[PDB]
């Protein structure tokens, strides 16, 4: 534009929240479907939904992670991720069922110098693999939910051992996508790159995807979100190079219906 | 409006260019696919194109009959330490490969099934005798009805329960089923449990599996051979062929890239190299 | 109630027809139509907010 | 009767 | 009864046919479908999405994520390539397990035109001219720079635009290529040159990668269904 | 004659089947129907009838006509529960006897909202108010009074009108439920509490029974049919 | 004589049809139709002379 | 191994058919298949065997071969297969042009490969008048019962 | 004319009461 | 859907017809028509460039 | 912002309206009223603190 | 000849 | 309906 606007430079504002951007590669809306509120005629449970919005859809910022020459990867997993935040979390866990869509906004600048890439992945029904090659499925709900910090990817599959006390944990493969595909074709899923000389940040607005209307956010993630290095940090000659990763996460148009008591899940 | 069998776009005629436009060059950080065609980076005769895209229609390519299971009965006398052999089966298309990666090409689906059964037997002992020719039952048992214990106990009854009574020898069985999930399509894929550990709970109360929504998701197939027993053995095997009739399907997902190892996306030590060596510069 | 519709000919030795009579109350009875439609890649080749021309630079 | 198609 | 007769085919379970069968749930009440994002109606909206290139299958870099990584550093020019590869979309090993190469393993032949998009991954500081090469079968595949300029090519130079596309455009002899290595329906020679040099100031990295996305033109279809040899089951 | 091809399914026999066949007395002098009363067109026309809940399937009190009866007393305030029942309508063990929950196991799927009504038996001298609670699944069930209360319920105030409705609205994230035990379609708790407590006043029974009702309400119904566990023939 | 009625279409791929011709004199050799009406619960339901509101007391 | 059958699908293992066409250069047609099974016993042993069902499987080039008469190619799940029961109807089914081309070529005078001077000879090889290597593929043809004591 | 295929009833939405109307309470004594 | 053609009737015992309708789809599962045509033989019995008239020298 | 060009980073500004722990870790103040701003050329950034308040006037 | 429902 | 030849 003539006046200036631009691509690159973004301001996404919700609830009592604003997010700038201007190193931006525009952003992305999953599937062209932008959230919604859940329609009358796709409605299932009959009781009146609540609908904190500003309250619950805003901008939440998770812990930084650290991106190196020997990063193999990260992953979380919405809603879960999201699960201690606010009055979302608390909406989500007063509630059987909830249903959200997300603005999911991925940081990381470096400089003119550096070099690296991250593929920022919106996977629907993310199901990753277990460490076992004694029981198959065999994750449990506390490994499986990992909350704000979540989980990460490696370079090795390393089968547990302990037949005793086994880790139940996921042992998700970073080439093999965490699930058993190639992850070169993981681009066929919503995604941006950040790569270190174009962009500093990835934007993704993620519809409610599921195959109901509306579920358990407690017991079932809907998205998972994964990043991965396609091209590792560098930068000038330094051996040890180290530069941020922030997400910041905001849910969209979430309604929750079945009030009850609080759910005090088992986390650890 | 746009047909499955429609002819693809015409290829025009370009000529040279040199401007400001410029087609070639992009920024797959924005997450989308450059779409170019030839006359953007080269020149271009026109073309009248005729080909079509109808064989690769989600129905077209799912429109096969698949082997999803084989399940064994005999017709032997029960005798007090072994039974007459009848065959339980649970639904599933993750007992074999080949279909199975098909559906996974996506993350939920939609559809009608069409499930054909073909029916063959043998002669397992030596001698000389004979069978008459066999009638098999095929009782569908869904989530909550008995399962049978016995090849002729009550539940073969099947007062309200499908069967199908297949005669050897005559065409292959076949029915149809309508969508019948419980939720607005099928999920391939479910990141989540069946449920919720509670704090106030023991560990073992609270476990589930991963990825694992109702336990019996579909229900049993029960399958017999009618007939008394003969003198002589005979063994038949059932191979039931399932094909997704009226088919649509959601959020498409990179194929399986090494072996199936049980009904999740899990993976076995050992295999995790599909791909080949290959040199960077040979051709 | 018949349903007459045209086959799309191949290999030639006018339009040649079919026809297609449903036997069964249920649809999921009957046989595949074949007669699909075909949709845009748009929602997984450009998914960005802001419309993509292709001769324009992609960041601008 | 028919449809046509 | 109607006097009928028999056909040949009569009684034969054809696993491709399409004929109507009894229900076994009659009345069943269906579950309405929802609006559920992401539908799709043809596998080729599959294919023309980009997917990234397994290039470099050494054999310390296949099977890990550095297969994926093509290795680009600012030497003085030379005319050699960084990298070759065969137009055999579903057989080339680099080629096979794209998504665009998956698709075309449960299909027989296949047409059209593709596009390769490479993705610069080095500083800003970086700069650079490359040669992204297509050869049409039949003659020397190019191993010089000089042979590669004689075919379909662009010249891609490095900068704010981060991304270059070349089109292969459909130039074949039959009107479908087989989805096997074959020579009557061979598809001819990708490569990329270094057209000048990398170059970069000092405080910079000298070496950086370049990724590769392969996906399908509009004018792309596939036919005669099969089964890929991408998938097994042994006992 | 007419030249046919025999398809697959050809001989079989399916027992939903839906086909014409001959008939053995024809011409038959059919008798006439009289309009007798009672007629039913639908079986969920059954299902929403009121019929009683055996609550308390204690091993002295099962298969007895005690099992019918809750006893409630006028001792002091409590918060703790009257009853407790899983809402599992054909298979929680108080529920699936009644007649929603026989027919509810010829079925494998059910869906809408359901109500329970309980009738107090005291004297008209017994005042109280009790609080019904239903809640939703995915948290701790309800033991007191304090968690039933943040679910939906109706506060049961003792009077002329002897008997009280809760009704059990479709909250579930399925369409349909399983008609078994299954987590993944699991209905939530139904519980019953001391609001205040019973009073009576001298000369009166100190202790009396409540009994509770259970019926679909018009919004609900069931699929898939299906042979039932609650009747056998061995031998 | 053929009788054209709709399916009520569950998972689709305009109103579609089915055909039926009956074959025989007698009307118990026909198929179920399966076109059944329904009635509203009431003389089971709501069997008393008085006509009940239910925002009203019931008993008065 | 119980022997099952491969057969890479020509007209030109037979001479009569093969004739009729060449009187032509080129040809398109659609394609009728019939099948005619027909089975005997081979050991003297009086004993017995039950009706056969045979798996008539289609597998076009690049599909997986079948090695063994049970191993997972049988599954079918793309490829087309007819499954035919011993003693009804001769099975048939119908393809159309499935050509490459825009004809059939009875006669194609070239080669597949042109032999390159800074290639190896062995390298630059191929058969005098042969193109597609495998043209049309193949049918892989079994028994599907499990065996009988008897041959 | 209602058929056994028919929808059934649409929930209406409904908001919060306070009034002399009573249909949670109720008298099963009458049969009904 | 039918198509009502005549037969050619060589031996006898109006104009006879007879009735076809296709079953399927694709029509590589048609039947053959057998209503052909004929051409004439010139593309290979008179190749020349020069028209023959064959009363005529065909040097002149 | 006042680094040189070549400098970088992201910064969030925070208003958290009163009667919570004030606060002293990202954590806490994220969940208010707040601005991240991304350093680049338009040199500076603006948050707004918008009038949230119980009285009418505040005390000076 | 035909009956429509 | 009907075609006529
Ligand atoms: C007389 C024989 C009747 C046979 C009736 C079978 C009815 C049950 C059909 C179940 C449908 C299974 C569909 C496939 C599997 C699921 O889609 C996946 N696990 C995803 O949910
Ligand atoms: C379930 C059985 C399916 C069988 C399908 C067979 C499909 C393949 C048909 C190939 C067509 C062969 C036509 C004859 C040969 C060629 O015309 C000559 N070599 C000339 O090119
Ligand atoms: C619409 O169908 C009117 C024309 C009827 C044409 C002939 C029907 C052929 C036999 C139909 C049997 C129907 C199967 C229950
Ligand atoms: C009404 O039926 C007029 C239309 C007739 C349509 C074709 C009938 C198909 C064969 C019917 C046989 C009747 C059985 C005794
Ligand atoms: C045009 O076909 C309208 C007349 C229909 C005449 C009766 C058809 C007889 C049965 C046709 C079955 C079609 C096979 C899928």
């Amino acid at each position: 534009e003539a006046c200036g606007y631009s691509d690159r430079v973004l301001q996404l504002t919700l609830g009592n929240s604003t997010i700038t951007t201007q190193e931006a590669a525009n952003s992305v809306v999953a599937y062209g479907r932008w959230p919604e509120y859940l329609r009358d005629s796709e409605a299932n449970p009959v009781d009146q939904p609540t609908e904190p919005d500003v309250a619950a859809c805003r901008f939440y910022t998770l812990d930084t992670v650290s991106w190196t020459k020997e990063s193999r990867g990260w992953w979380w997993k919405l809603p879960d991720a999201l699960r201690d935040m606010g009055l979302f979390g608390q909406n989500m866990y007063y509630h059987y069922l909830g249903r959200s869509g997300y603005t999911v906004h991925v940081q990381c600048n470096a400089s003119k110098f550096h070099q690296g890439a991250l593929g920022v992945f919106a996977v629907p029904e993310m199901c990753l693999a277990g460490d076992s090659n004694t029981t198959t499925m065999y994750t449990s709900y506390q490994n499986a939910n990992p909350g704000e910090k979540g989980g990460t990817f490696t370079g090795t599959f390393t089968p547990d051992n302990n037949q005793t006390s086994p880790a139940r944990r996921f042992c998700p493969v970073d080439y093999l996508l965490g699930n058993g595909t190639l992850l070169g074709n993981a681009f066929v899923f919503p995604h941006q790159i950040i790569n270190l000389r174009t962009n500093n940040c990835a934007t993704l607005v993620l519809p409610y995807v599921n195959s109901l209307s509306i579920d358990s956010m407690v017991k079932h993630n809907n998205w998972g979100i994964a990043i991965l290095p396609l091209a590792p940090l560098n930068f000038a000659s330094e051996s040890s190079p180290e530069i941020p990763i922030t997400l910041t996460i905001a849910p969209m148009c979430c309604e929750f219906n079945g009030l009850r008591n609080i759910t005090l899940p088992r986390l650890q | 409006a746009a047909t499955s069998r429609d002819a693809l776009p015409n290829t025009e005629a370009s000529g040279p260019t040199h401007s400001k436009e410029i087609p070639a060059l992009t920024a797959v950080e924005t997450g989308a696919t450059n779409p170019l065609v030839p006359s953007d980076t080269v020149q271009t005769r026109h073309v009248v194109q005729h080909r079509s895209r109808s064989e690769s229609s989600i129905e077209s390519f799912f429109a096969r009959g698949a082997c999803v299971t084989i399940m064994t009965v005999d017709n032997s006398a029960s005798t007090t330490n072994k039974d007459k052999l009848f065959a339980v089966w649970k639904i599933t298309y993750k007992d074999t490969v080949q279909l199975r990666r098909k559906l996974e090409f996506f993350t939920y689906s939609r559809f009608d099934m069409e499930l054909t059964f073909v029916v063959t037997a043998n002669f397992t002992e030596t001698n000389n005798g004979h069978a008459l020719n066999q009638v098999y039952q095929i009782m569908y048992v869904p989530p909550g009805a008995p399962v049978p214990e016995k090849w002729d106990d009550y539940t073969w009854q099947t007062s309200s329960n499908p069967s199908i009574f297949y005669t050897y020898g005559t065409a292959p069985a076949r029915i149809s089923v309508p969508y019948v999930g419980i939720s607005n399509a099928y999920s391939h894929f479910y990141d989540g449990f069946s449920k919720v550990p509670l704090k106030d709970q023991s560990a073992a109360l609270g476990d589930s599996l991963y990825g694992a929504a109702s336990l019996n998701d579909f229900g049993i197939l029960a399958v017999r051979v009618v007939n008394d027993h003969n003198p002589t053995k005979v063994t038949s095997k059932i191979r039931v062929y399932l094909k997704p009739k009226h088919i649509r399907v959601w959020c498409p997902r990179p194929p399986r890239a090494v072996a199936y190892y049980g009904p999740g996306v899990d993976y076995k030590d050992g295999t995790l190299t599909p791909l080949s060596t290959k040199d960077l510069t040979t051709y | 109630g018949a349903q007459v519709s045209s086959q799309k000919v191949g290999a030639h030795e006018s339009t040649i027809n079919y026809t297609t009579i449903n036997y069964y109350r249920d649809s999921a009875s009957n046989a595949a139509s074949k007669q699909d439609f075909s949709q845009d890649p748009s929602k997984f080749t450009e998914p960005i907010k802001d419309v993509l021309i292709k001769t324009a630079p992609m960041l601008n | 009767g028919s449809s046509s198609t | 009864g109607l006097p009928v007769m028999n056909t040949p085919g009569s009684n034969q379970y054809l696993t491709a046919d399409n004929f109507q069968s009894p229900c076994a749930l009659p009345e069943f009440d269906v579950t309405p479908p929802i609006d559920i994002p992401g539908e799709v109606k043809n596998m080729m909206e599959l294919a023309e999405i980009d997917t990234m290139i397994p290039f470099d299958l050494s054999a310390t870099k296949k099977n890990t994520m550095e297969m994926y990584r093509v290795r680009l550093s600012d030497k003085p020019h030379t005319d050699d390539p960084i990298l070759c590869l065969s137009l055999s979309p579903a057989s080339d090993p680099r080629l096979s397990h794209t998504m665009l190469g998956e698709i075309l393993n449960y299909y027989t032949h296949w047409a059209g035109s593709l596009k390769f998009t490479f993705l610069f991954c080095g500083s800003m500081m970086a700069t650079g001219k490359l040669l992204v090469s297509y050869a049409p079968p039949g003659a020397d595949p190019p191993k010089k720079r000089k042979e590669a300029m004689l075919g379909t090519h662009v010249i891609w130079d490095i900068g704010l635009q981060s991304s270059c596309t070349m089109v292969v455009p459909w130039i074949s002899n039959t009107t479908y290529r087989q989805t096997i290595d074959d020579s009557f329906t061979e598809g001819g020679y990708i490569s990329v040159f270094y057209q000048t040099r990398i170059v970069v100031p000092l405080s910079t990295p000298r070496e950086m990668d370049i990724l590769g996305f392969v996906s399908a033109c509009n004018d792309f279809s596939v036919r005669l269904l099969r089964d890929t040899t991408h998938i097994e089951q042994k006992a």
